[PDB]
RNA sequence: UCGCCCAUCAC
RNA sequence: UCGCCCAUCAC
RNA sequence: UCGCCCAUCAC
RNA sequence: UCGCCCAUCAC
């Protein structure tokens, strides 16, 4: 378990936010990878952050939590960067994905960042 | 004038009597070792400040490179390996140390030897952790075998078990007396026991309860009891290594891009905080000077690198490889100011070890 | 709970009176420049611990990554700005550091913008050196420029030349004055004369037997005067400069090399004076251990290198390229290991761009 | 002036040293070059050292003359580095040359050590 | 090619 | 049970 | 391809 | 009085 979590939770809205990259992908507009995922995120511009439980050295997206709180934008963890990967469509790894336009998924989005402001308190 | 010792730093005048001596505000075996290698320590600053508040100036020393240091610094200094302080403080240190002296050149001589070889593991922290795992296995292996120990020995001798609880000395007392028969009250001495222990243990050598074991049955406990002494000895090499690994602490960006370019690339940045948050993207372009400017005002091409140009890697290379070592470079770069900045633990041999992976696949690709 | 200003660090409890207050034990830029991007320093660290002597055991900070850090030194530590140690000393300073004190909030200010960019040269000692020479010549100039001002302002008021014997209070009379009917009692006073002097020049001007410059002549001998003021405050900027570059002093290992390499090279020496006593061709091989040892004992192949290895252009290049820097590179190391031991003088980006210039011609070679 | 050059060198020995580098040459047995002076300087026996007055930076030479006084070797030195590479017979430069055997130059190494003991004392 | 010191063990 | 020579590829 | 702050030289 | 681009070459 690694040191730049905030809040706990059970796979309930992890799973939600999974699925949300899963129809975010090819029906809005995204980013993949945690330096593209670093510069949606300096420059504001991502709307909702997927960061993995596993990273490692775990030091690489350490980061991505303040820096959201900075800004002023929900973030989230899912428990394998594969599958988050797999999730984004690569073949490779993910440590971090980033929404820029939730396309299809905004009841969705605004559902996740509304339940995140629970946590994020 | 000055003579260079182990129980402190001396001086003495031109007929060989002693004016004064100052004993060390640092760990002896440390200033010992600048001392002999030739660069000069705090507490002889202050002795020679005496010697020359006392009214002296002929500043001769035995070694000729702290002489050096003394007179590049500014002091009156020079050199005779056999003047009147060392053919006085060596010939008799009876005079000036006290008769114990042999026990202070000991303590400090071993410690210097057992010190002088350098130290540089690429990720030390986590291979101290796992000798604090072999300290816990350690005395979990020894806290087995002694059980077996106890439970076999007890056959022969029972009387022993509750009255030596605790097991180094138990394990000692079946590794040097072994047989019941050989326990007498000389020996329970060479093996440490006080009075109030000795008058049990004697009790019982005319009225043990114990089965006997014969010579050659006590051999293979014997055998057991002279391993287990080694596994004391393990237990020290580990207290030892832990008491000299556990200390240390280094910086990553000043191994993986070498301190004067990781403390400017630190300052285009911002501050060393920007670098841990900032992508790679924008690290890779850092400094860049008139380059970005027109890149950005005038629309040209993207600048392929910043002040990571001086990377000692891109500043030499042909063209072929540059940009993509760039790109790399910047990564790997914001990895390591990630881990100095948050985390405050040490990887940056491996960090230089995936660049140097990617380096040979760039040769083994163009 | 605690803030920190322009002169110190203060205490105040969660109703708002204050508990303790410090003053920094460095300059306070260098101090205030950590605790503003968010970092510890020892005298925050004192106060902390006081408060923790004192029996609190929760704090609130003013910067959310000095908060970070202090939690991570085993402390309860939040974040919170409009906190009241933070904003009674922003709303009240003339409370705490009295009714001028914008004027040291000023002074460290400016100071601050001069320390937030980095500071690195190749030459620093040399640069002092063309300063130094600088100072005399600005100088010489001074007192040349000075000779004329004297001569020419000498046909419009010729009693000023005895009357004035200090050379920049000369300078600024002719520059602020210009005509000599603009001399008065308050002027002089301003330019800071004695009631005595100004007792002069004054009973002078009412009886000069000096010619006639016109306006259009007399502003001419004025400019004259205000270059030489330029002239004294390039002076100052001069004194100011070496005031600063006598901080960026350093060894010269650590930018060639640095320490992974630096400190091997002199533990396989066995130290710093025996490897500047040894040659290129055995630097090149120090550290190759088992390959050395043979190539002596049973006469086996030469090492084409020793720890060298890891060099940036040798573990990661084709094999044409290692045995060619490895020599090079030991080289330029032998003459870096003499400098850092028999002088201690900075040179190391030129011995950088000799080892550029020679891996580059390995390239144009191979 | 650089710091290595610790006696002042007459109008005499220093064409007396030249000339035994230009004699040793085919004669004897001598090392050219500071790194090969440096190991012959340490390794058996050396009989006599020269040295430029022009080495710069004079660091990478300024080991020579300590190193001789540990070790109980003569040193001297003439007006240029590439008027000693000339004598060594290479068309390059030499800031130091050492002899392991003087050949012909024999009697010069003992005149010249004899005369430069006396003078430094 | 040729030697010198070193721990630990043998036929 | 083990070594040596020559030719050759990647970095 | 465009925005603002800003020095310096000039009409 | 001032600027740009294609091909080829190099770190």
């Amino acid at each position: 378990k690694p040191s730049y979590v905030k809040f706990e939770v059970p796979k309930e809205l992890a799973e939600k936010a999974l699925q949300a990259v899963e129809i975010a992908r090819d029906t809005g507009k995204i980013r993949k990878g945690t330096n593209e995922t670093t510069k949606a995120v300096e420059r504001g511009q991502a709307k909702l952050v997927i960061i993995a439980e596993d990273v490692d050295p775990e030091e690489i997206v350490a980061h991505l939590p303040p820096l959201c709180e900075e800004k002023e934008i929900p973030y989230i963890y899912v428990p394998s960067k594969k599958e988050l990967g797999a999730a984004a469509g690569i073949e490779v790894a993910a440590a971090s994905v980033a929404i820029i336009e939730p396309g299809k998924a905004r009841d969705l989005v605004e559902e996740i960042a509304m339940k995140v402001k629970e946590l994020m308190k | 004038f000055i003579s260079e010792n182990v129980r402190g730093i001396y001086a003495f005048d031109e007929n060989g009597n002693l004016i004064e001596k100052r004993y060390f505000t640092d760990k002896p075996e440390k200033v010992l070792d600048q001392l002999l290698k030739g660069e000069i320590t705090k507490d002889l600053e202050e002795l020679l400040n005496s010697l020359k508040e006392k009214g002296y100036d002929e500043f001769v020393f035995e070694h000729p490179e702290l002489s050096r240091r003394a007179k590049e610094l500014g002091f009156s200094a020079t050199t005779e390996f056999p003047n009147i302080a060392g053919e006085r403080l060596r010939s008799n240190p009876e005079e000036f140390l006290g008769e114990n002296w042999f026990e202070e050149y000991y303590k400090v001589g071993v410690a210097l030897t057992r010190m002088r070889i350098q130290e540089q593991s690429g990720a030390r922290d986590k291979m101290v952790i796992q000798a604090i795992e072999a300290l816990d296995d350690v005395d979990k292996v020894i806290n087995l075998l002694v059980a077996r120990l106890r439970e076999w020995y007890s056959l022969h001798f029972p009387e022993l078990d509750e009255l030596l609880p605790k097991h180094p000395q138990y394990v000692a007392f079946v590794k040097t007396v072994g047989h019941r028969d050989n326990i007498n009250e000389e020996v329970l001495r060479e093996l440490g026991l006080s009075e109030e222990k000795i008058k049990k243990i004697l009790e019982a050598k005319e009225k043990t309860m114990g089965a006997w074991m014969d010579q050659t049955d006590i051999e293979v406990v014997r055998q057991l009891a002279e391993e287990i002494d080694r596994l004391y000895q393990l237990r020290k090499k580990l207290e030892d290594y832990i008491d000299r690994a556990m200390d240390d602490v280094a910086p990553n960006l000043k191994a993986l891009v070498g301190a004067k370019l990781a403390a400017r690339l630190i300052s285009l940045a911002g501050g060393l905080r920007e670098l841990a948050m900032m992508p790679s993207s924008t690290i890779q372009v850092l400094g860049a000077e008139k380059a970005l400017f027109r890149h950005l005002r005038t629309g040209a091409k993207p600048p392929k690198h910043g002040v990571i140009y001086q990377y000692p890697a891109i500043n030499r290379s042909p063209w072929w490889q540059r940009g993509k070592i760039a790109r790399a470079l910047a990564g790997k770069l914001a990895i390591a100011a990630r881990v100095d900045y948050f985390s405050g633990e040490y990887i940056a041999e491996e960090l230089k070890k995936e660049l140097e992976a990617r380096i040979r696949e760039i040769k083994e690709k163009y």
